[PDB]
């Protein structure tokens, strides 16, 4: 019935099919450029070449979902769109952008220097990456007031000098203490989180006062359903790592019930004689003036909640924002505790040093 | 509902829940996946004299740190439950669990301590008066065998060690320490587990031994010896714990609550009924407390586990007649970053108990009523980042603090005066020479686009996404609206073929999440946010609209035309079946 | 921090079973030696037996007698030594994770992670916050919710129904909207009573031998829904179509729907009728302290 | 799967008997009840009558 | 949509190797329905 050894062909054609598919949706649905889909036949092409210039019944052949999402980021990125992994895990995530299925019924930072190797970024692409936007994704992800988007982006300028690359990728694979937090992204949260870390906890001028840290932390906790948390909950419910489900467990009824209306709603995308006795067994027990806020208006209102701007157990709540934000930014950008104070660990002794 | 129509579909109550009240009391390779079988903490009300006296309740702690330590020490309840002064002391090994018992009213309501460990196992007497409390070592005994006891139960010295069991008795004050007679072992090569355990049912001479896989009931003074009526097939024995002042039991296995009890005087199980609670947690463990009233006699029953500080509550009744029922699960959290090792116990519901957590020397009263009518982080993995600081490095991370401060003015002062030009027909002079200024450059780079374009190796040309070298260029207008009609109105200029062309607003939608249509409405929506904190907002808003409308300006590669060229290109240097895999267009 | 109500698992846990059992099986082994696969697990597992109205337990009377030490150290080590090496040769083909599995289970500690709690990834660890907002919603009476919660799940293509006494209360609380209780129940009655392993029982089951849930929750629950007049002769006709006829139990509920109907020699042939059931239901069981209860209400009938 | 009645009207037109199933309750003794053994049987499928009381008619 | 359900009347139509029952009831005797076609009578 199915094809034998030479099936690298159809392989490749559900592959490529997949791809563009899900190009389809995000021109589509998330409004991205047509030129896109050239860039993405370049970058595929590319590698599509260099499989087909090593192909060979001894096959050595990898394409994973994570390919896809690799050439999508990677194409992306030569084209300066303001998107950025946490983008792409939070589309593929909420079942919108399709993924996680072979064609439904009918190691993201990794692959893309991975596929950054396997085709040079140096003299073919441009794999500066659009660091200004992620700075203002940043601020707003927490309600940072606008100047720390420029405290960043200068200690940014002070260590990088305003340069950000995409391989750290030489094909080995025993690596340790040597090129990696290579992957800029990663480096740009870091320096976010000790930006607001030395910079709260060292104004001495301190026009941020013993409070205000306070008001922050707790304008931060409070859960209340917009678009975006709605989603980071929707993100918590598949992060890998406990304490972030905890969460699920601490959610208000009203975060509940977007839950089920998002339930729902996007498990009609649900994939898959007895057949028909369970499509019945099913269809017996019923499948099924705005009011929740949209994201700048929670955002004013927290801004506000502050609005009253105008002693060492503040180091306290210096640490649980930080420790908020942390997680925050593990389940949006698909990453690891561990991973992340690596990066952030590394690239402050990389401070200190190149200032010390 | 089964002896309601027995006699001739909703609960007997409405809906009850939980609530809480808070008292602080006490405070005291590389394989952390898996974990021992240890308890470690009492609180009991016992007799010290008897010379027509009443009982005082009573704390056995440990003080731990280096892991050794005895801790005793009275409590005058009330209702803020305190202590008054501490009195201790240690055991040259560690202790694995320190408990006190009392049978109940056949007798005497009395009793004394007790406590069991690595290699060591010892009980202690007490005399107290005027709230010092001065107990009294009766000997140890080091482990006969190099065994080690899983669990005591108790004037009865029962001890039960890794499968075998002894009965045994303990002094009467001094110096004489402590032996036995009527030995036995339950033993079974396949239980892996180390844990067994060893508890009273009824109260003359019937034991119960428990290991992860069954129940064994005996029956010493006698000879006797019963596997009750499952084992090791589809649960593991997780707890037992006995309720009742003497003929009541409570047992933890998997998702049944099991409540075994007496009948035909001994020596009896029930399978009365269950309910069903939800794991794989090899750790999990149950405590009762109760509570009377005439109509009932109703337990209350915590299951608890090492891995989320969660606590899982169910509750039966007693009616006089050997009757029991059930009503609904329910379940509480607290505070987290951590797990329990203490669940102890002692038309509304008050049930109260203490907790201590994993790695916290801390003791906590709680207690829960039915209605209303009436992070300290320390995470050694972060602060040792957000510190890592000599005294040199406090100033070293204090340096770029003051320097980034300073040059925060820097941008203050440069930017206000660039906003007070807002509109004059200077900032139209600049948006104008600066409009058709980048014109001309972005014609050179264009033509040296023209000099290199039949590479068709690749299809992003140079490096292009730029202010394209005047730095005088950018940062000197403040108009946000005449600034994107600069941009609208370049757009409009290179419209000559063959060129970039991309589309803001589209892209907006990915910052605000929502439509974004013009550059404008950005900064609006950016202003509203930030005119609410901090304000410089005005200038700050514009500065950083002027960052990501630069950071994004798509200055870029030639179009369309130069793609279908590479992509042919390359599309042919793939061989045959290959520049057919080249497919697009699909469906 | 529930039961999840899917099948386990595929991954390592077969392997590690594998080691468990193999490992049982050479101690033991070893053992009726001093003392004188799939299958290999199945074997092992194999030789081992598999006031008011209680299934009375079975107690101790002439059970056993007593054993006096079998296992000093020296010579446990003994038994120990040699199948811990036997041990060591598919150990070398199982993985790292588990080669320190076996080991440990093997010094007698006990893992503090469960199958749910390392089976990680994005779909099942929302499955799990899905279920446990059902048994919350479900604790707390907020019976809409709830059931919102129950259709999105049995929607997911992996719960098999082992929540149905979610339904069958759920939906019970729920007048509402829906064909509910007894339609659940005799449901899943009518289905999974014929031919039409792990991962399994008592709340769930198939035929040959005895289903506690469907079976007697329809089967008295239609005699509650007959409470409901003060139906039987037709409660009594299916129920009245056996064979399993070994479910004492569902003899007491034929002896039920006829003190019902029992509420001129009619009347009569109906509390014959009841005499009889109730002690082809001494067939065994276990129900009704004093039958002569039973059979005093038979005569305030007999009157 | 569970099963459903068979009315006659089905049995005439697919040109079937219309049957019920037979059971035994059979006991298996050995020495003269020493040991027993219970086990129902199935002895085929039996046909019925017509509007009787195994009719579902 | 040749064919009838024997028993809940539900109209179907089937295929080459498909089951034959009713998709709703699963009765696995079906009836040819009569379809619009000129067929000729005397009325003598
Ligand atoms: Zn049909």
């Amino acid at each position: 019935k199915l094809i034998g050894h030479e099936a690298k062909l159809l392989f490749l054609k559900s592959f490529q099919f997949i791809l563009k598919r899900q190009i389809r949706w995000l021109i589509t649905e998330m409004r991205f450029p047509k030129e896109f889909e050239h860039v993405a036949k370049i970058i595929w092409l590319k590698i599509l070449k260099t499989i087909n210039d090593q192909p060979q019944e001894e096959l050595k052949l990898q394409l994973h979902m994570t390919s896809t999402i690799s050439i999508l980021y990677l194409a992306s990125t030569h084209l300066s769109l303001p998107v950025y992994t946490c983008d792409y895990i939070k589309w593929i995530c909420t079942a919108k952008m399709p993924y996680f299925q072979a064609s439904e019924i009918l190691q993201l930072y990794n692959k893309i220097a991975l596929t950054c190797g396997m085709i040079h970024f140096k003299e073919f692409f441009n794999s500066e990456i659009s660091c200004q936007g992620l700075l203002l994704k940043l601020v707003m992800q927490c309600a940072l007031p606008p100047e720390f988007y420029f405290y960043t982006k200068q200690v940014i300028e002070f260590e990088e000098t305003d340069i950000r690359n995409l391989t750290l990728w030489e094909r080995t694979d025993e690596r340790h203490t040597g090129r990696v937090s290579n992957h800029a992204e990663l480096r740009v949260l870091s320096y976010f989180m000790l930006t607001i870390n030395w910079m709260l906890s060292f104004d001495r001028d301190r026009q941020y006062p013993l409070k205000w840290i306070l008001s922050l932390t707790e304008s931060l906790t409070q859960r209340t359903t917009t678009s975006e948390s709605i989603g980071r909950n929707i993100v918590k419910v598949v992060y890998p790592d406990k304490p972030t489900s905890s969460d699920y467990f601490q959610w208000s009824e009203e975060e509940t019930l977007e839950f089920l209306k998002w339930m729902e709603k996007q498990f009609l995308p649900t994939q898959t004689d007895q057949k028909i006795a369970r499509r019945k067994l099913y269809k017996i027990f019923p499948l099924d003036s705005t009011h929740q806020l949209t994201f700048i208006e929670d955002l004013q209102e927290r801004y506000a909640k502050q609005t009253p701007f105008f002693p060492p157990a503040r180091k306290e709540a210096i640490g649980r924002l930080l420790t908020h934000i942390a997680s925050q930014l593990l389940v949006d950008f698909a990453i690891s505790k561990e991973q992340l104070k690596d990066c952030i660990s590394r690239i402050k002794n990389a401070c200190l040093h190149r200032m010390n | 509902v089964q002896g309601a129509s027995l006699y001739c579909t909703l609960a007997e109550d409405a809906l009850d829940l939980h609530i809480v009240v808070k008292s602080l009391l006490c405070d005291t390779n590389r394989l952390d996946s898996q974990y021992i079988q240890t308890a470690s903490d009492l609180r009991n009300y016992r007799d010290g004299t008897e010379i027509i006296a009443y009982a005082s309740g009573k704390t056995g702690s440990v003080l731990n740190i280096a892991v050794l330590t005895r801790q005793n020490t009275l409590h005058l309840n009330r209702h803020n439950n305190v202590t008054s002064i501490e009195l201790h002391s240690p055991i040259k090994s560690i202790k694995i669990p320190g408990a006190s018992e009392s049978i109940g009213r056949r007798s005497n309501l009395v009793g004394i301590i007790t406590e069991n460990s690595f290699q060591i196992f010892r009980i202690e007497s007490v005399h107290s008066r005027s709230c010092d409390v001065m107990v009294s070592s009766s000997e140890p005994l080091y482990f006969v065998e190099i065994d080690d006891l899983q669990v005591v139960d108790f004037q009865f010295a029962i001890i039960d060690i890794k499968g075998n069991w002894s009965i045994g008795r303990i002094p009467k004050n001094f110096n004489n320490q402590l032996i036995d007679n009527l030995h036995g072992t339950i033993f079974d090569p396949e239980e892996l587990s180390s844990w067994k355990r060893i508890e009273w049912f009824s109260h003359f001479q019937k034991i119960l031994v428990f290991d992860r896989s069954k129940m064994i009931e005996i029956d010493f003074m006698n000879n006797w010896q019963t596997e009750v009526v499952q084992a090791k097939a589809w649960s593991n024995i997780r707890d037992y714990k006995r309720i009742d002042d003497k003929n009541g039991i409570l047992l933890t296995s998997r998702e049944i609550i099991i409540v075994g009890a007496s009948e035909s005087n001994d020596p009896v199980r029930r399978i009365s009924w269950k309910h069903d609670l939800d794991p794989d947690d090899t750790t999990l463990r149950i405590t009762v407390q109760k509570v009377k009233k005439p109509d009932h006699i109703l337990l209350v029953a915590f299951v608890y586990s090492m891995r989320h500080k969660r606590i899982y509550m169910h509750v039966f009744s007693h009616r006089k007649a050997n009757l029991f029922q059930s009503l609904g699960c329910s379940t509480v959290l607290e505070i987290p970053g951590g797990t329990p090792t203490g669940i102890e116990t002692i038309f509304e519901l008050v049930v109260d108990f203490l907790v201590k957590l994993r790695n916290s020397s801390e003791v906590y009263y709680y207690a829960l009523s039915n209605t209303q009518n009436s992070i300290i982080v320390d995470h050694p993995e972060w602060a040792s980042l957000f510190n890592n600081a000599d005294e040199r490095e406090k100033e070293s991370i204090g340096a770029l603090v003051s320097q980034i401060k300073l040059k925060e003015r820097e941008r203050i002062s440069r930017v206000q005066n660039l906003i007070e030009h807002e509109n004059s027909h200077d900032e139209d002079k600049y948006l104008q020479d600066l409009g058709y200024r980048l014109s001309i450059a972005t014609n050179e780079l264009l033509e040296s686009w023209q000099k290199t374009k039949d590479e068709s190796i690749l299809s992003g040309s140079l490096s292009h996404s730029k202010l394209k070298n005047l730095l005088e260029n950018s940062d000197s207008f403040a108009s946000i609206p005449e600034f994107s009609s600069l941009l609208d109105q370049f757009f409009q200029y290179y419209q000559d073929q063959d060129v970039t062309f991309i589309g803001f607003e589209k892209l907006l939608h990915l910052f605000l999440h929502e439509d974004v249509p013009g550059l404008d409405i950005f900064y609006n929506k950016l202003l509203q946010c930030w005119v609410l904190v901090s304000p410089q907002a005005e200038l700050l808003t514009k500065e950083i609209v002027k960052d990501i409308i630069w950071s994004l300006a798509r200055l870029e590669k030639p179009s369309l035309f130069e793609p279908i060229q590479n992509e042919i290109s390359r599309s042919l240097s793939g061989p045959y079946q290959d520049i057919i895999s080249s497919w697009d267009m699909d469906d | 921090m529930f039961e999840v109500p899917i099948t386990l698992t595929n991954r390592k846990f077969a392997q590690r079973r594998k080691l468990k059992y193999q490992y049982i099986n050479y101690i033991s082994r070893r053992f009726d030696r001093i003392s004188k696969q799939q299958k290999k697990r199945r074997r092992e597992r194999h030789w081992r037996s598999v006031s008011f109205e209680i299934w009375r337990t079975v107690s101790s009377q002439n059970k056993q007698p007593i054993n006096k030490q079998k296992m000093t150290y020296h010579n446990f080590k003994k038994i120990e030594k040699i199948p811990l090496r036997k041990m060591e040769i598919p150990l070398l083909h199982c993985t790292k994770e588990n080669k320190l599995y076996f080991q440990s289970i093997s010094r007698g500690l006990e893992p503090l992670k469960t199958s749910t709690s390392e089976v990680r990834n994005y779909r099942t660890r929302h499955i799990v916050t899905l279920t446990d907002l059902l048994h919350l919603n479900v604790s707390r009476h907020n019976w809409s919710l709830a059931y919102k919660i129950f259709a999105t799940l049995i929607r997911i293509p992996g719960v098999q129904i082992k929540s149905l006494w979610g339904i069958g209360v759920e939906i019970l609380d729920n007048l509402s909207n829906s064909s509910s209780g007894l339609d659940f129940l005799q449901w899943m009655c009518q289905i999974y009573s014929s031919k039409s392993r792990s991962i399994v029982p008592p709340f769930q089951t198939g035929s040959r031998t005895h289903t506690a849930k469907f079976a007697i929750t329809y089967l008295w629950s239609s005699l509650i829904n007959c409470q409901k007049s003060m139906l039987i002769d037709k409660i009594s006709e299916w129920v009245l179509t056996p064979p399993f006829m070994e479910d004492a139990e569902v003899w007491f509920i034929y002896a039920s729907c006829h003190l019902l109907k029992a509420d001129i020699n009619q009347v009569i042939k109906h509390i014959h009728y009841v005499r009889t059931f109730l002690k082809i239901c001494l067939d065994k069981g276990g129900f009704a302290v004093p039958s002569r209860l039973i059979e005093n209400q038979l005569k305030s009938f007999e009157s | 799967a569970v099963e459903r009645k068979v009315y006659p009207s089905e049995s005439r037109q697919r040109l079937t008997s219309y049957r019920g199933k037979l059971l035994l309750k059979l006991k298996w003794s050995v020495n003269n009840g020493e040991e027993n053994l219970f086990e129902v049987r199935d002895c085929g499928g039996l046909p019925v009558m017509l509007q009787s009381n195994r009719c579902h008619l | 949509l040749k064919y009838i359900c024997a028993e809940c009347s539900s109209k179907l139509s089937l295929s080459r190797t498909d089951a034959v029952r009713c998709k709703d009831c699963g009765h696995r005797i079906l009836l040819k329905a009569r379809t619009k076609r000129l067929v000729q009578f005397e009325a003598r």
